[PDB]
RNA sequence: CCCGCUACGGCGUGAGCGUCAAGGUCUGUUGAGUGCAAUCGUAGGACGUCAUUAGUGGCGAACCCGAUACCGAUUACUGCUGCUGUUCCAGC
RNA sequence: GUGGAACAGUGGUAAUUCCUACGAUUAAGAAACCUGUUUACAGAAGGAUCCCCACCUAUGGGCGGGUUAUCAGAUAUUAUCAGGUGGGAAAUU
């Protein structure tokens, strides 16, 4: 059966936004280093306590990872919060030839638990 | 119009040269036994005249020419002991070998110099010595905390 | 990540014991060479061809990184490799390399004779070549016995640790490097520091501008303090393991 | 996978099996950061690993957090952990079990820390050697807001 | 020397840390820079030096203070009447426009006299003030006028007097002036539309319009170019019978869905032009379309506007019983991208009655995301002018700072068809918009009612029922372009767009910069990215070979790239042949087709195919490239206008199973879309050629995969790269731009169905222009 | 401005909104973005010009160089291209 | 009037020749320098098969309790890296 998927709600106002990484599965792990550095660069700039870092699915423990790297090496307190994601899904119910994206998209929920990481300055 | 001068980053470091007595093996330990301090007379005025002498000795005269066109010394305190040299980008490779045929002061003997930054401009070698040094503080936390 | 792979031991002779002392300054000329920044460390060891190799095969090697440096690999974060020198002038009371090779990690050889540089280019499966910076040149270098070395896998080295020494040395020094550039073809050269005391260690940034103003590219120098020295290390590597 | 390190003290471990990592985890972390000797709360531990059923363990973990006694005032603790590629599968035997639980007008405290296992490898290349470093999950859940465990270094929830 | 503590030492480094960022900071204090160097770099006015106006009002005491510490002609008697007779005409045109009535079609053509428009605009005041009738007397005081053309295409619009003559070859955009004041635009259809920003927004664009997550802004595109049609079925007042059949006669059975019938999304997808003259029927590939429909029957389609022109012939063709309806000048649409597009949107406009569709909306501005929500979202309203307004201003409710899916599901349950329908009745009828101009009022009007209420009583202006002038306003999203489109009628569109971008996080997009973002979303782009329709391959194969033969025949000798002498391109070098791959501009998809069928006629001749040795006895590849370069030759001379050569393959592959006399090319070749990315170093360019791995060095290629590199510990791919044949290319990067949101290169490849299905793995590499490595990528299929 | 305590103006949270002020900041910075002002060094291959004793050597420049971006005009130099003017030399 | 050589004036256009590789860090932004690998997900959200014990029925099977093995596109790799760096004039205002 041919289903696909959404990326997940993001509720963000101005000043979120440049304080939050959203690490993929094919985030480098130095990658995400150099970008959480730059967030604590520029967090001075923007004003804010932490930065947040936020997973789910496949690159939580490499998420973890990562406060696995700045609570020890560079003595930064973090704070581990375990949400709940809501993520719709777009699938075919049977009911000509027609191609196989053009079907009937029927809306389902899935929930996924993940992992937001805060980084004090 | 403008000119193109490098500066050059350097550190006095002390090798603790102590055959009788016993060292601790450790990262943080051995920067606090080789990031000690600098004595008593030193300057700006003696270092300058400590590498024009070196210059002299080690490179000669015409390759001493060449180097003091613009040697001079921006920053320097001797309370972290690193200092800025600015030079030319051709004579820079001349500059940064002669830091290193730095043997010793006329007053104090027993240490080494570390060129450790090479850049066109002054404010990214400062903010490069800021995280350097940020990350000195890092490794002196990470083992006074444990 | 740089490697270092030049570091003498405090002994010469097997009947002389190291003091405590040398134990203690080689602590902290490693650690000094650690502070300054290097990742690899392989400790050299003089070994003359006059002297009579023991029939061991457990006590060929004096260095003991085992029992002595296991506890600073732990600590520090490095690691240490053994490697010989060997002092050849003459051929006699030798020709034996399939004993000492399995011990030791890294095989060089100091060539000061004429015919001392001939057999070591033709009956010698080495790693490098050293010869005394300290000390006056041989006879002559040519490109005939140099470039027939160099093709074949044999690195020829240049040590900036033997030119903080002495005042007359360094002319000596200067003229015998240069003497190694030109006769190199800028292709076979790994340096490699010699310093037997803390206070004659140096950083990437000094001696980079040391090795380029005596007459060595840019390109081929870094590129050689990677590639090339970080190739025979696996050279002995697999020369130990396959 | 040459050795497995905790707290930089060498450790015999192996990262494939899981029960004696989890009984690591069980026997050494935890009292490393939660004493239970100097008050009155009531521990159950709980490991789980990526084989466990999800509704199996969330109805294990239906009657630990109502075991103890009510009459002698014991605050009830639930200690689940887990370390690595099993934390996701902790992570819903962790929220769903949540969803058993604020239907009914209830309310869960949570406190959550990380830690790691630090293990060192070859490489591709034989010289270099690798370090990999292993997240741990460690939740501790309760229905009580002011618990007298040695939790300053954890993360209110 | 001597050892000190820890906390002396950690004191003594930290304060040094202090001492370096006081000095830093002392140092940019003390060097010498004006408070007009404070602005941002996107703010920085070189005329602020002379008015200052243009500083901020906090900053313009300190520049006033600063600026004073630093511190009618001769005309004859001809050129005077000549300078007076067009103010004359400004003040008599701007009097006509303004009091009662429209502008007479003598004015508009302006190819007689400018005596004869003094007297005009002399006649018809005398006209208004001795009687009533006689008077094609308008609804406004501005000067607005209904440009809808029934049953045929629209003319040339009317506009401004003064601006009439600079309008005589080329058409304007409604915001032409304004675009033009801040943009780079270039002259190429009937148009005149943006190009690109003047300051440069490359990653500006990129970060906030993109795909990225740190996109805290808006960015807006004029998109008026885009030409809709309006179709209604005359015949029968019953259900369409014949709209369906003419969906499936323009388009094939792939936008003819009842899902789309049913859930009334609009969908874009690939046109192709038909053409029935008696018992056969051609189809060749035309472009791009939007489909829109309204519940049953009518429907709007918009696209390309060449494409606009052909289809409307096309429509004009058969045009027996539905009425068409040719909108140009009297609706067009204009697209927000990003994540803050929907709160600027929102604070644009304001609502006139409590109904559903601002329910909805409003809901969906606070969310902040565009994915998220699915497929059909279609909102239409009534709003007020946003000439009320003039401030920037966003309207939040509390909402108890909650968001949810459920809601989104919720709004997906309810949806208040009739009033969006109504909208859309009201938008696609001439009579409503043409109502909808019954109380627009001048900028000095809107102003006068501002100070009537200062005076009376806030920054607004408060709504009407009688003599306010409602507007439509429909407001849709766009699926695989991930943008929102808001179309509105022509004269009311800048009203709405000067509003946006007074939002201080909104700044406006340039037709390069569009092409970045359909670049940077993995989708695709009609003048460039579809080379194989009949228009695509024309302009890009025609622009881009004239462009690039300019440019090298203009560039000197020794100084370029020299394309003629490259040793070493492929594995045993090919007789009377020293060069690149077709020509060396761009894409030369007839020798690719060409080769292919002559590999195809080898693979028919023989179960190998051999290397070397009134048409020749073709054996090998050289007999192939030698026709090929004949054919070039003989085309170089008259140019080619008769058939295409390549179309694609995924409107062929399900249903057609792709099937394929002296030929040698009669029967062209499909393509499917891929999108490869780089995992060795390097990046791709335009104009890229595209190779298979080799069979005999496919393990080669995975142990580079996997890895493999020199043991001093970072890559290495100075290796004897194993180079393979000429005839293993299957295709071309048209577009080659360094892809920043991956961190890697990304090109959009076209390549065969049967080379395809030839590798059981994914891995194909990638060779620039001129230059003789090879990169291997991983694609990715394209289904658009 | 909404919630809880208290009730004469009060107090605690929302990483909520609107107005006002502040020489607190502007790498909020641009398919280069510095601000005591970076725009590198070297090796190999391809092409062009010029000089050779065996075949190789030298050169790819001159003017000049950002600091918010755009475009027009002017000035400094090399090469190509079209036109015009002058001088010299012949085919009859 | 023509062809060649030289000079002068104006109009138009171009300028690192292009490509390739290398240039220290668990202290993970030190070749001089910048940007990027941030719209988090393996239909592993009551996941699938399987072990032992007890129950009911029998031609199939299901439930409860306990520890826990296998699996998540190239059976692999969590800790690397990519791209760019001056112009017609940027000088002149």
């Amino acid at each position: 059966k041919r289903v696909t998927k959404h990326p997940s709600l993001k509720t963000l106002t101005h000043k979120q936004i440049h304080t939050t990484i959203f690490v993929k599965s094919t985030t480098p792990y130095v990658s995400a280093l150099k970008r959480i550095n730059k967030f604590l660069d520029s967090v001075h700039k923007q004003g804010s306590s932490y930065v947040a870092v936020l997973g789910m699915g496949k690159a939580v423990e490499k998420t973890l990872a990562l406060g696995c790297h700045f609570q020890d090496q560079k003595n930064k307190k973090i704070e581990v919060y375990t949400k709940t994601i809501e993520v719709l899904d777009e699938v075919i119910t049977e009911g000509s030839d027609v191609e196989d994206d053009d079907k009937e998209t029927q809306l389902k929920k899935r929930a996924v638990s993940g992992v937001e990481l805060r980084i004090y300055v | 119009v403008r000119l193109k001068s490098r500066y050059i980053l350097f550190e006095i470091i002390f090798p603790p040269t102590d055959t009788n007595v016993e060292e601790s093996v450790s990262k943080a330990d051995i920067l606090l036994s080789h990031h000690r301090a600098s004595p008593a007379d030193v300057s700006i005025k003696s270092i300058l005249q400590e590498i024009r002498r070196s210059l002299s000795l080690n490179l000669g005269d015409y390759g001493s020419a060449k180097c003091n066109s613009l040697l001079q010394l921006k920053y320097f305190s001797n309370k972290t002991s690193t200092g800025i040299i600015r030079c030319h980008r051709e004579d820079c490779d001349l500059v940064i070998m002669a830091l290193m045929l730095m043997s010793k002061i006329g007053d104090v003997d027993g240490l080494i110099v570390n060129p450790v930054k090479v850049s066109g401009t002054i404010k990214k070698i400062e903010q490069f010595a800021m995280r350097r040094n940020s990350k000195i503080l890092n490794i002196i936390k990470c083992s006074q905390s444990s | 990540m740089l490697v270092d792979l030049n570091v003498p031991w405090p002994q010469n002779s097997y009947a002389d014991k190291v003091t405590s002392q040398a134990v203690n300054n080689l602590i902290k000329t490693l650690s000094t060479l650690h502070m300054l920044g290097y990742t690899h460390i392989a400790i050299n060891f003089t070994v003359n061809h006059s002297e009579k190799f023991p029939n061991d095969v457990k006590l060929l090697n004096p260095i003991d990184i085992k029992r002595r440096f296991g506890e600073l690999m732990d600590r520090t974060g490095l690691k240490l490799y053994s490697r010989i020198t060997l002092i050849i002038d003459d051929p006699s009371k030798g020709q034996s390399l399939s004993k000492i090779s399995q011990a030791f990690d890294i095989v060089a050889a100091l060539p000061i004779s004429e015919k001392g540089l001939t057999l070591s280019t033709t009956n010698l499966d080495i790693d490098l070549l050293t010869f005394q910076y300290g000390s006056r040149l041989p006879t002559f270098l040519k490109h005939k016995s140099i470039c027939s070395c160099v093709n074949r896998g044999v690195k020829l080295e240049i040590v900036y640790g033997y030119a903080l020494r002495d005042v007359q040395a360094r002319r000596q020094f200067v003229s015998n490097v240069r003497s190694v550039i030109r006769s190199s073809r800028s292709r076979g050269i790994v340096i490699g520091s010699g310093a037997m005391s803390p206070l004659e260690c140096r950083n990437i940034l000094g001696v980079t501008s040391l090795i380029k103003n005596l007459g060595l590219p840019s390109d081929r120098c870094s590129k050689a303090m990677g590639d090339l020295a970080s190739l025979v290390l696996l050279n002995g590597r697999l020369r130990n393991k396959s | 996978i040459n050795g497995v390190y905790y707290n930089e003290i060498s450790r015999d471990l192996d990262i494939s099996s899981s029960t004696q990592c989890l009984r690591f985890l069980k026997e050494t972390v935890i009292p490393s950061l939660a004493n239970n000797g100097n008050n009155s709360t009531s521990i159950q531990y709980h490991g789980i690993s990526k084989n466990d059923n999800i509704k199996k363990s969330v109805n294990k973990l239906d009657k630990q957090i109502n075991m103890a006694d009510r009459s002698l005032g014991l605050q009830q603790v639930v200690c689940i952990f887990s370390y690595g590629p099993h934390i996701q599968k902790m992570l819903s035997i962790l929220e769903i079990f949540k969803k058993g639980y604020i239907k009914n007008n209830k309310k869960i405290y949570q406190w959550n820390k990380l830690t790691s296992f630090d293990i060192k490898r070859e490489g591709r290349n034989e010289l270099q050697e690798e370090r990999l470093k292993v997240p741990i999950l460690v939740t501790l859940v309760s229905d009580s807001e002011i618990i007298d465990l040695n939790l300053h270094s954890f993360t209110k929830q | 020397g001597s050892k000190l503590n820890v906390d002396q030492f950690i004191s003594s480094r930290q304060f040094e840390v202090k001492q370096l960022q006081l000095a830093m900071h002392n140092s940019k204090a003390a060097s010498s820079t004006r408070i007009f160097q404070a602005l941002p770099r996107k703010l920085r006015r070189r005329t602020a030096s002379h008015n200052v106006r243009r500083i901020p009002k906090r900053m313009r005491n300190r520049a006033l203070r600063e600026m004073r510490k630093s511190d009618a002609h001769g005309l004859n008697a001809k050129q005077l009447y000549k300078a007076r007779m067009s103010i004359k005409l400004l003040r008599l045109a701007s009097k006509s426009t303004s009091m009662k009535l429209s502008m007479p079609p003598e004015v508009t053509s302006s190819n007689c006299h400018v005596r004869q428009k003094i007297k005009t605009l002399k006649r018809m005041i005398k006209e208004s003030s001795t009687a009533n009738p006689n008077i094609k007397l308008l609804n406004n005081r501005m000067g607005s006028y209904d440009c809808t053309g029934v049953n045929e295409l629209a003319p040339i619009p009317k506009g401004r007097v003064k601006y009439t003559k600079r309008q005589k070859h080329f058409a304007w955009l409604p915001t032409h002036i304004w675009n033009a004041k801040r943009s780079h635009m270039m002259k190429r259809w009937g148009y005149q539309m943006v190009w690109a920003p003047t300051q440069k927004c490359f990653k500006l664009t990129h970060r906030l319009g993109g795909d990225t997550c740190s996109s805290d802004g808006a960015l807006c595109m004029d998109s008026s170019y885009i030409g809709t049609i309006i179709v209604k079925d005359k015949s029968n007042d019953s259900e369409g019978d014949f709209l369906k059949s003419i969906i499936g006669k323009l388009t094939a059975e792939r936008a003819n869905l009842r899902k789309y019938r049913e859930g009334q999304v609009l969908f874009q997808g690939l046109i192709y032009s038909f053409n029935e003259e008696n018992g056969e029927d051609s189809t060749k590939p035309l472009g791009p379309c939007d489909v829109f429909w309204v519940q049953k029957d009518t429907a709007i389609i918009r696209l390309h506007p060449s494409i606009y022109t052909q289809v409307f012939n096309i429509l004009l063709q058969h045009k027996e019983k539905l009425t068409v309806q040719d909108c140009r000048y009297s609706l067009a649409s204009v697209t927000l991208k990003g994540a803050k597009a929907l709160e600027s949107l929102a604070s644009c406009l304001r609502s006139t009655e409590y109904s559903k569709s601002f329910e909805q909306f409003k809901m969906v501005s606070m969310i902040t995301d565009h994915n998220a929500l699915p497929q059909r979202c279609t909102f239409a309203f009534e709003a007020i002018d946003p000439r009320h307004l003039a401030a920037p201003k966003k309207l939040n409710d509390s909402q108890r700072k909650t968001v949810n899916s459920d809601d989104i599901l919720s709004l997906h349950e309810n949806y208040p068809q009739d009033e969006i329908n109504a909208v859309f009745n009201e938008l696609c009828d001439p009579e409503s918009r043409t109502q909808s101009y019954n109380n627009q009022n001048t900028l000095k009007e809107i102003s006068a009612r501002r100070y009537k209420l200062l005076t009376a009583t806030k920054t607004t202006v408060p709504f009407k029922e009688s003599d306010d002038p409602s507007i439509p306003l429909v407001i849709i999203r766009r699926l695989k372009t991930r943008d929102w489109i808001v179309v509105l009628p022509w004269f009311w569109l800048l009203p709405l767009w000067h509003l946006l971008n007074r939002i201080p996080r909104m700044y406006h997009i340039g037709l390069r910069q569009f092409q970045q973002i359909q670049y940077e979303n993995k989708q695709l782009y009609f003048p460039d990215d579809y080379p194989f329709t009949q228009l695509g391959y024309i302009e890009n194969s025609f622009y881009k070979k004239e462009a690039s033969k300019t440019k090298w025949d203009r560039k000197p000798m020794g100084k370029r790239i020299n394309f003629e002498k490259i040793k070493d391109i492929h594995n045993t070098k090919l007789p009377a042949y020293s060069g690149e791959i077709g020509d060396f501009f761009s894409s030369d998809w007839r020798f690719l087709q060409i080769l292919r069928n002559g590999i195809d006629y080898l693979q028919r001749n023989d179960k190998t195919l051999e290397l070397m040795d009134g048409v020749r006895d073709i054996n090998c590849v050289n007999d192939v490239l030698e026709f090929c370069k004949d054919y070039e030759a003989k085309t170089k001379a008259m140019s080619l206008s008769i058939e295409e050569n390549i179309p694609v393959a995924l409107c062929k592959n399900r249903k057609c199973q792709f099937r394929t006399s002296f030929s040698l090319t009669f029967f062209p070749r499909c393509i499917i879309a891929v999108s490869c990315t780089l995992l060795e170093r390097g990046h791709p360019k335009d104009n890229a050629r595209i190779y298979q791995v080799p069979e005999k060095d496919l393990e080669h290629w995975l142990q580079l995969a996997k890895g493999v590199y020199r043991p001093n510990g970072r890559k290495d791919h100075d290796l004897k790269i194993p180079l393979p044949e000429v005839h293993d290319l299957i295709g071309f990067i048209t577009s080659g731009t360094y892809h920043l949101n991956c961190g890697n290169g990304m090109g959009i490849g076209f390549i065969d169905h049967h080379a395809a299905i030839r590798q059981p793995t994914r891995y194909v590499l990638i060779r620039n222009v001129g230059t003789n490595t090879y990169r291997l990528g991983e694609w990715s299929k394209i289904s658009v």
